[PDB]
């Protein structure tokens, strides 16, 4: 039932006011080059538990929080900590490819 | 968020809402919203204000320049001016401003 | 089939090769700094006047010295 899955995805949202005091020490996929903000780990996070209980989610942070590097991290963090190098997809508006692209080499150039 | 549900996505249970099945078409959404919610991760530049960029906006305030302070008092006392002001036709004062 | 290690080399030579691509937009630092801090000037002769502190011998004490350069044993 639907209720079960809602239940799962409540016992993963962050606790907290703000969603900021996570307990979890996630520390950055070696693959990422850069350092992440604390509430990017903190989504990363969020991310890595959806991948591991194969649910689905929907990232809703205001524009300029760096979901595109969230995603990235994401992306690491599977290839680092899941073994999953598989073929990604990505859809994008047409203006945003090429940042997609500049952003995911600056970010994790170890990706094709 | 959850493939394969048992009810098809084109077959939408809900028809547009009679006066009647208002309610229950408000109850649906509602218990919709509350299991989509777990779903959705969101958060506001206020919450993270404490760890964002630094927007600072500075207003400095310049004085009239004595040719400047001539001419803004010359163009206000102008009669054109204040017949313009006086009418309060709107592409008059727009063109004053 | 292949493991990780292999997955890691291979990822550090396509690091290697999207940092050139994205060196393509990003190198805006060392080509400009070499096209324009160039060491050297169009050919022909030349005769260059050079001067440059030198320390004295038997702030530091200090003198200044004078060298004259010339391109060619024709000049």
């Amino acid at each position: 039932d639907i209720a079960d899955v809602t239940a799962v995805a409540e016992a993963i949202l962050p606790k907290g006011s703000a969603r900021v005091t996570t307990s979890v020490k996630f520390n950055a996929p070696s693959l990422l080059y850069g350092a992440l903000r604390d509430y990017q780990k903190i989504g990363l996070d969020w991310l890595a538990k959806l991948y591991r209980k194969n649910l689905n989610g929907i990232l809703a942070d205001e524009a300029g929080l760096g979901k595109t590097v969230q995603i990235i991290a994401f992306f690491a963090h599977l290839a680092c900590n899941e073994g999953n190098w598989g073929p990604h997809l990505v859809v994008v508006r047409s203006c945003n490819i090429l940042k997609w692209e500049l952003e995911l080499k600056r970010w994790c150039p170890g990706l094709k | 968020l959850v493939p394969g549900i048992s009810r098809p996505y084109l077959s939408s249970p809900l028809r547009a809402p009679s006066e009647e099945s208002q309610d229950y078409y408000h109850k649906v959404v509602i218990r919709l919203h509350r299991v989509t919610q777990p779903f959705i991760l969101r958060r506001t530049k206020r919450d993270v204000e404490k760890q964002l960029t630094k927007k600072y906006e500075h207003v400095l305030k310049c004085r009239l320049s004595n040719r400047q302070k001539a001419l803004y008092e010359d163009v206000i006392l102008q009669p054109g001016t204040q017949e313009a002001l006086k009418s309060g036709h709107f592409v008059n004062v727009l063109s004053i401003l | 089939p292949l493991t990780q290690e292999e997955l890691l080399r291979e990822a550090k030579i396509t690091e290697e090769l999207n940092l050139r691509s994205l060196e393509t937009y990003e190198r805006l630092e060392a080509d400009k700094k070499k096209q324009v801090h160039k060491k050297r000037k169009c050919p022909g002769p030349i005769i260059t006047y050079h001067s440059v502190t030198v320390p004295l011998v038997g702030p530091p004490a200090r003198c200044s010295r004078t060298f004259i350069t010339f391109s060619d044993d024709a000049t």
